[PDB]
């Protein structure tokens, strides 16, 4: 292979049980998911984040 | 666009109009003349800009 | 006041069915067509227009 | 077992069930700019299903 | 959450860093919305 590739376990994609098509419930559950995933990844990596609330 | 400037209850629209006018009159002086050639634009700017100075600052 | 998929599809289908049933002349919509036209309202509006026109004519 | 008796409330299944066919799709917004502001954008239809 | 095995000229570390950046910006935007 002229371009060496790697096996990359990709990023977690947000998946809600009931998709309500409006932005209110979506934004609530999405903020929760974002904070949770940021915490998980900060635990995985040797780094820190700013603005996590 | 200057009429859009004349509104009061939409900060984002006013900022967009002001950014457009800034980019318009920015390169030189002939565009300033073309802008103030119209009597309506001149009157609205003259009545609006000083009141926009004291916009929502109590 | 709320719009869901069911409401939208029902509204569109109702409009289509009404139009087609009107093509075959299977519907009598005199009440709607005369509440929208409202010939009484037509006469009222015409007399109002006449009065306004006379007012504008006599002010000179 | 931990399974309760069939006579104990509640006893209904679809008490808080919502089918996607009623999920309140997005539509127009109908903004209102004062009273004498007629040269103003009245709608805001960005992610609407119907115009 | 869903994880999809993929392939790219990057490494796991750079991908995680890009994910951190994107998620941080998105959370900042969602917070600024309210």
């Amino acid at each position: 292979s002229s371009t060496p590739l790697n096996w990359v376990q990709g990023p977690a994609i947000f998946h809600m049980l009931t998709s309500p098509y409006t932005q209110d419930e979506i934004i609530n559950h999405e903020m929760n998911f974002l904070k949770g995933r940021l915490l998980e990844l900060q635990e995985i990596t040797g780094k820190k984040i700013t603005g996590v609330n | 666009i200057v009429s859009f400037l004349l509104l009061e209850c939409d900060s984002e629209l006013i900022i967009a109009s002001l950014d457009f006018l800034y980019q318009y009159i920015l390169p030189g002086s002939q565009r300033i003349t073309e802008l103030f050639k119209s009597k309506e634009c001149s009157l609205i700017l003259e009545a609006t800009l000083p009141n926009l100075l004291s916009y929502n600052i109590a | 006041n709320n719009v869901t998929l069911k409401n939208l599809t029902a509204f569109q289908l109702l409009s289509q069915r009404e139009n087609i049933c009107e093509l075959l002349n299977l519907v009598e919509s005199t009440e709607r067509h005369n509440s929208i036209i409202n010939p009484e309202r037509q006469r009222m509006s015409l007399e109002e227009m006449k009065k306004m026109l006379d007012a504008l004519k006599n002010e000179r | 077992s931990n399974i309760p008796d069939p006579t104990l409330p509640p006893t209904e299944m679809m008490t808080r069930f919502l089918h996607p066919n009623w999920y309140a799709l997005p539509t127009t917004v109908w903004l209102k700019y004062g009273n004498y502001n007629s040269w103003a954008p009245s709608f805001n239809e960005n992610g609407t299903v119907v115009d | 959450a869903v994880f999809d095995l993929m392939t790219s000229p990057f490494t796991q570390e750079e991908v995680l860093i890009k994910e951190i950046d994107f998620l941080k910006n998105k959370l900042l935007d969602l917070q600024s919305l309210q």
